[PDB]
């Protein structure tokens, strides 16, 4: 490359660089024909320089790294400086590998002038001091737990329908000791009981290897050695707390399938020199009046001009700015609108006055306005049609009412969306200068207004009562029902103003029942201090509650400090590691909804990342999946760098795969874009062709796969590596796994990378599946369920899991014969199920067929998934079925296209009750099909009884930008699909019903 | 009114809108004034239980109708003989009676006789042009959105590209006031030895240096151009999408209003749907 360099005397000097070259042979080439140059005799030693330039990011990153590359600088132009180095060497590589792993400099954080953004750079050091020094505390036991946590669930109890899978409640497992004197290794059977700690379960092993290993006759103290660790053969995954065995997820699973534990005994010290050393260390930036309820003052918000707006004159008559004071969702006070003027010249000078005292406003009080166009004209007038929005906070991060000039840039218009105001969506300026930009008055009352202290505002109660038809104050037995009845409703439920009334009015017995809490919380009117007070008083004391309720306390609808901070003390103080990981990626989508940066919230989720790596892993990559929005990149980003910064050397395997999936989605888009117009073999010699490179492969060879990071991803397979004929351009990527004893678990890791399609929606599919699966199986009911890994890594591109010996139904039936009007006799997968298992397993693989369809049945019709066919559900060898591509839910198909209401995704066609009927003719009226309507009817009942997990799931997704979920009406379709409204008869009729009239068969009892 | 009792029954009261869910009184309920209301059936389906939206500070307050032994009433005791004859009472007196808190009256009824203003062939002839054109207009609008993003991420990648045409013009330009620096004490070296061929060399460097950043002041400026061109098209794309928003929201509006008449006016789906 035809590089031309800059020396320090002002030198410069064309050299020729190969494209892979270390910049230490670029240095030494560098001064080597810098001689040939005018004034060479000026120049300094070679090692005392460093190189500097411009990359295709636009920031000036100097190169203290001289092993890196040529072609991986990233260059702008082709060209470096000489410079002197002038910093700290380690701190700029690591900020470079941060700025690498997180999509954007580090640097261009320090070039804000927010202060709230330093100030939240310096205070999250404190969480990562304690994190990192927790983490090393008992080193290298503590080390060790960081890299492995347990994979554990959350109760060592054990359901009685696999207690008795056991024998005598006895495991067997077969232990795998690799003595290795060249690769020789060997096993061990045992039968221990399902509760022994690893500890037991090691020393029964070393009782029988010390039996009849090297000898057959009598010859520390020869038990309990306490040097081995138990692993799992095939992936990475160790026992190293003391857990009932059962209690492992892995052991577990074995025991729901019947299979074989295989276990593996690695020794103490090769684990704990298997990882290095953390050497976290404090970058540069960690170097460093009267209040609000005496102002008797109605709010007032001046609204001054706007830039420019986006309309045509010849169609906008006139445009207007329309404003509103909320408490989350709900207005604080009527809507303020400023006059009509025309767009050509946006100037108002106008003084909106609200319907809201000063000290009457809650701390959590936003203003939302947006730019609105009136069409009007002719008999119908009145077309209303937003332009831009956005939302400010009345307080500050330090409690501090905004006052004086402001300028606030607006965001566009989300995509379906009709209200003229969205208080939903973040606050905050937009980043980008060239938007509309509006600008306001806040009044200035002679001072800086602050929101008063907690001790002030408990002065304010328990004071309120003794200046004041059944509220502002031995109890009747017939109210205590009526507030368990309001307790046991869903959170999207009906609330009256009477109930409303009722609730606040009996708010001190209201302790006593703490599962009612969010009701009363919305039974306050928080434009008014002494309730606010008061509600203060009362969350002061409230006893705990579980995780699954004080989940709910995070969404939009309760924006108040106190009551999200008492919610994050809930899941400190209960929430389990497993049960955070399964509720992950709503924790993370609801940091958007927090008004300031550095809240209870994100700390506990960083503590949270920063101690337990398999958390920490989903945590960067749910951050990360979602930077490109303009919205949260800020805050991510900030999240991000933080928690690269205290993560330690995890940060190079988050390195390596950011490298994979860069490369991954460069080669899928040069392959979707510049080969639209070609055919399927040569875009497949094309991607060998792109795989046969050195570089590509070394990027794609040896890195943890995102989907699962106990999984070690090996050599690319480039024989079982191909493009799909599916629906946009996929990707199936075939891997070696590099583990010694891969055999026991899998030799071949595969992994589709779709580019183009929104993955979000089968990600929350696919966990709503997986806790139905749960529930049912902690019910009684043994509906294996297959929710299978997918990762969104970014915008609208991911990793989906691949399920082994799967096919599609319709490739059953083409491979059996028969096409199109031939209806394949609607028995061809029933004889592919005979064929593929034949004996006595036939009857298992009926029984697995029809307890798998009755699951994805309940929940395809629960969700409202987009309709099924024969090319998105596969099922397996031994009988199991499962569904794919689930694309959109809560239908969001319909609903545009016209009514089409509580449609049946997921009906039982004629070739799936022959096969649950075991080749009836007739299927309907045989035992084998009441069965499975009994087991259906069981596992709506039983996901009915635990509506509102999912509902407050749901509502935590609003503000993610999916377009099924972007207001309650979205979730009213499951609220109407389980028929909450209803009784529990009406209900399974209803079930009965739905089931009928989209099959015409035998659904009525 | 007409007939000055309560012989307009719950069928003939123009508030009373019978089976409708949460959702749709949101609709008609959206951005009206206060003391709007109107009566719907209780969503849990008990016969004569009722419930009464009323819009008040912006929010849609709820209030549950009572029914014993014949009577209604918001709470006990129950007073009234129907339900018309408690809308009525709160139609004339302030509902701060009931409450103080809700200093309202009920002003502004939803008409269900509003919806008529605007033969089953001609009905479903002008559902299939109105749904033919609310397609028309959806594809346009959702090609426009692809554009508009497509033209953001390119605005997005020149304003980047231009920063980094700055850093590096902004490096060269420190590198020219070194080189300048450093020929203070060296420039002169060469007139003694009588070898001006030394200082032409050294001139040689300055000029290709010199060259090279007008190129590049040039690339920059040709970029700079591009990107004000390109902001300008996402302008017009802007102005245009605004432009179809409204009219695309009235007319679907306007197709499901039609398509509801029909729907309700007694005929099967089957013949609607298969038209989409």
């Amino acid at each position: 490359i035809l590089v031309e360099c800059l020396l320090p005397n002002g030198m410069i000097v064309t050299l020729e660089c190969l494209r892979e070259a270390t910049l230490i042979t670029i240095k030494h080439e560098l001064f080597k024909e810098a001689r040939k140059y005018p004034l060479h005799q000026l120049l300094q030693d070679e090692s005392s320089y460093i190189f500097v330039s411009v990359t295709q990011e636009a920031e000036r990153e100097e190169f203290f790294d001289e092993t890196r590359r040529l072609c991986d600088l990233r260059l702008f132009q082709p060209f470096l400086k000489v410079i002197e180095p002038v910093g700290n060497r380690e701190e700029k590589i690591l900020n470079r590998e941060i700025g690498f792993a997180i999509g954007m400099p580090v640097c261009e954080f320090d070039m804000v002038k927010d202060p709230e953004v330093q100030d939240f750079r310096r205070n999250i050091l404190n969480v990562c001091k304690e994190a990192v020094d927790l983490r090393d505390l008992n080193s290298p036991h503590s080390r060790a737990m960081y890299v492995y946590p347990p994979n554990v669930e959350s109760s060592p109890e054990l359901p009685k329908h696999i207690y008795n899978k056991l024998d005598k409640g006895q495991i067997i497992v077969v232990i795998w000791v690799i003595v290795s004197p060249n690769n020789d290794k060997q096993k061990y059977t045992l039968k221990i009981n399902h509760d022994c700690v690893p500890e037991q379960v090691i020393a029964e092993a070393i009782r029988k290897k010390t039996r009849s290993m090297l000898l057959s006759s009598e010859q520390c103290v020869l038990e309990y050695q306490g040097k081995y660790i138990l692993k799992v053969c095939g992936c990475d995954e160790y026992f190293l707390e003391k857990y009932p065995l059962s209690q492992y997820k892995y052991i577990r699973s074995c025991i729901m399938l019947g299979r074989m534990p295989n276990l593996m005994l690695m020794a103490k010290e090769s684990l704990y020199s298997q990882l290095p050393m953390d050497c976290f260390t404090m970058p540069s930036y960690s170097r460093r009046t009267k209040s609000l309820w005496v102002i008797n003052s109605a709010l007032r918000i001046k609204i001054l001009c706007a830039t420019y707006v986006n309309v045509n004159i010849r169609d906008i008559d006139k445009i207007y700015v329309r404003t509103g004071i909320y408490h989350g969702g709900e207005p604080l006070c009527d809507n303020v609108n400023t006059q009509r003027v025309p767009c050509s010249n946006p100037r108002w000078n106008e003084w909106l006055n609200y319907d809201i005292y000063i000290p009457d406003l809650p701390r959590a009080a936003r203003l939302c306005l947006s730019i609105c166009s009136v069409k009007g004209r002719k008999g119908a007038k009145e077309e209303h049609c937003p332009l831009a929005w956005g939302n400010i906070n009345l307080f500050d991060y330090t409690d501090t009412l905004v006052s004086g000039k402001m300028a606030l840039n607006l965001w566009p218009v989300p995509h379906g969306l009709e209200d003229l105001l969205n208080p939903i969506g973040v606050t905050g300026s937009n980043p980008n200068k060239e938007t509309p930009c509006l600008e306001l008055e806040f009044d200035w009352f002679s001072s800086v207004v602050k929101f008063p202290d907690m001790s002030v505002i408990e002065e304010h109660a328990n004071w309120s009562v003794s200046r004041e038809s059944n509220r502002l104050a031995e109890l009747r037995e017939n109210d205590k029902e009526q507030l368990k009845a309001i307790s046991t409703r869903d959170p999207l439920s009906e609330i009256t103003e009477q109930e409303k009334d009722f609730l606040w009015s009996h708010r001190h017995y209201c302790v006593t029942i703490p599962e009612i809490l969010p009701k009363l919380l919305l039974s306050v009117k928080w434009n008014s201090r002494d309730e606010v007070a008061q509600m203060y008083c009362l969350v002061k004391d409230w006893p705990p509650i579980k995780p699954e309720q004080a989940m709910e306390l995070l969404d939009c609808n309760y924006p108040d400090p106190m009551v999200r901070g008492f919610a994050v003390r809930c899941l400190e103080k209960y929430l389990t590691d497993d049960k955070l990981s399964q509720y992950l990626i709503q924790l993370v989508q609801v940091l958007k909804y927090e008004q300031y940066l550095d809240n209870l919230l994100v700390r506990f989720l960083l503590k949270k990342a920063l101690t337990n790596q398999r958390i920490g892993h989903f945590f960067f990559w749910h951050l990360k999946s979602e930077m490109h929005n303009k919205t949260v990149s800020q805050r991510f980003g900030l999240l991000l760098e933080s928690y690269c910064r205290a993560c330690g050397m995890y940060l190079k395997h988050l390195n390596r795969q950011v490298e994979a999936m860069e490369k991954l989605i460069n080669l899928t888009d040069i392959l979707k874009q510049e080969k639209k117009d070609e055919t399927q073999k040569v875009q497949m010699k094309f991607l060998v062709e792109q795989m046969r490179r050195p570089d590509f492969m070394d990027a794609l060879q040896g890195f943890l796969s995102p989907l699962n990071p106990a999984h070690q991803l090996g050599n690319l397979r480039l024989e079982e590596c191909r493009i799909m004929s599916s629906a946009k351009r996929p990707l199936w990527l075939n891997w070696e796994n590099p583990d010694i004893m891969s055999e026991l678990l899998f030799q071949n890791n595969e992994i589709i990378f779709k580019n183009g399609d929104d993955l979000r929606q089968d990600m929350l599919t696919l966990q709503i599946i997986r806790i139905m699966e749960n529930i049912w199986q902690n019910q009684g009911l043994d509906l294996r369920m297959l929710p299978y890994g997918c990762l969104s890594i970014g915008d609208c591109v991911g990793l989906i899991e691949v399920v082994r010996n799967s096919h599609t139904i319709m490739q059953i039936q083409c491979k059996g014969g028969l096409k199109g009007a031939l209806q394949f006799n609607s028995h061809t997968l029933h004889q592919w199920l005979k064929d593929k298992n034949k004996g006595e397993i036939y009857d298992a693989a009926i029984d697995l067929f029809t307890r798998s369809c009755a699951g994805y049945c309940v929940a395809t019709f629960i969700l409202g998934i987009g309709d099924r066919h024969n090319s998105n559900i596969m099922v397996k060898d031994d009988g199991q079925l499962f569904h794919i591509d689930f694309g959109h839910f809560l239908d969001h198909k319909k609903k545009k296209f016209g009514y089409k209401r509580e449609r049946v995704p997921f009906v039982l066609t004629q070739d799936f009750l022959i096969v649950i009927s075991k080749g009836a003719q007739e299927c309907t009226k045989t035992r084998e099909f009441e069965r499975f309507q009994e087991m259906c009817y069981k596992a709506y009942l039983a996901i009915r009884q635990h509506a509102n997990l999912f509902i407050n799931l749901f509502s935590m997704m609003l503000g993610s930008g999916m377009p099924e979920l972007q207001s309650f009406d979205d979730i009213a379709y499951i609220r109407k699909t389980l028929a909450l409204d209803k009784t529990e008869q009406e209900a399974l009729e209803y079930f009965m019903k739905q089931m009928n009239d989209a099959h015409h068969g035998g659904w009525t009892t | 009114n007409n007939g000055m009792n309560n012989n307009m029954s719950l069928q003939d009261a123009e508030w009373y809108w019978g089976d409708i869910s949460r959702e749709e009184v949101n609709e008609k309920l959206r951005d009206t004034a206060d003391g709007t209301f109107l009566v719907r059936d209780a969503s849990t389906k008990m016969h004569g239980d009722y419930t009464l939206t009323l819009r008040k500070g912006g929010n849609n307050k709820l209030i549950k109708i009572f029914h014993r032994d014949g009577k209604y009433g918001f709470s006990d005791p129950l007073t009234f003989s129907s339900v018309v004859e408690l809308i009525n009472h709160y139609r004339n007196e302030s509902l701060a009676q009931y409450n103080p808190k809700l200093d309202v009256k009920l002003l502004y009824p939803v008409s269900k006789y509003q919806q008529d203003q605007v033969n089953i062939e001609a009905v479903g002839k002008k559902l299939h042009e109105y749904n033919t054109q609310f397609q028309e207009k959806s594809r346009e609008y959702d090609r426009l959105y692809e554009e508009y993003t497509r033209t953001s991420q390119e605005i997005q990648m020149k304003r980047t590209a231009i920063e980094a045409f700055n850093e590096t013009i902004k490096i060269f330009e420190e590198q020219c006031q070194t080189q300048e620096r450093y020929s203070k004490e060296y420039i002169e070296k060469f007139k003694r030895e009588g070898n001006e061929k030394e200082i032409q060399r050294i001139m040689h460097n300055y000029d290709k240096l010199k060259s090279r950043i007008s190129e590049i002041i040039d690339s920059r400026r040709r970029l700079e151009e591009d990107l004000k061109k390109q902001a300008a098209e996402y302008r017009e794309i802007d102005k245009r999408m605004n432009s179809i928003k409204p009219d695309l929201i009235q007319l679907r509006k306007t197709r499901d209003q039609y398509l509801m008449w029909l729907t309700q006016k007694g005929v099967r789906q089957k013949k609607l749907n298969e038209w989409l």
